């Protein structure tokens, strides 16, 4: 054990698209989603 | 310039009641035509329908 070091380091390597690429990742892990009967607010 | 030759043309006169002005009409010998009076009528308004669920009253903007 050791207060010494940052361990927050990993986000030096993160690029334009990481947000994304976990947005993709994620989608496989979600529920169906509700849905309003409608195709949008204007069907 | 606008000229006219009938001496009428300006008289416009005020009644509380429509009875009131028929009346008037009446006594002076001057046929009439009365038109009911038209009042908006109330409506139901909802400001939490700007953002409806389900329905088509969800405003795309503010």
């Amino acid at each position: 054990f050791d207060n010494s070091t940052y361990r927050n380091l990993q986000h030096h390597e993160y690029s334009t698209y990481t947000f994304l690429d976990l947005n993709v990742e994620l989608s496989k892990f979600r529920m169906p989603q509700p849905s309003s009967g409608r195709q949008s607010p204007r069907h | 310039w606008s000229s006219t030759a009938d001496p009428l043309s300006n008289l416009v006169l005020t009644f509380s009641t429509k009875e009131d002005a028929v009346a008037f009409a009446e006594k002076n010998g001057w046929s009439f035509d009365v038109e009911e009076r038209k009042v908006p009528k109330p409506k139901s308004k909802s400001y939490g329908a700007n953002f409806s669920w389900n329905k088509r009253t969800r405003v795309s903007t503010k």
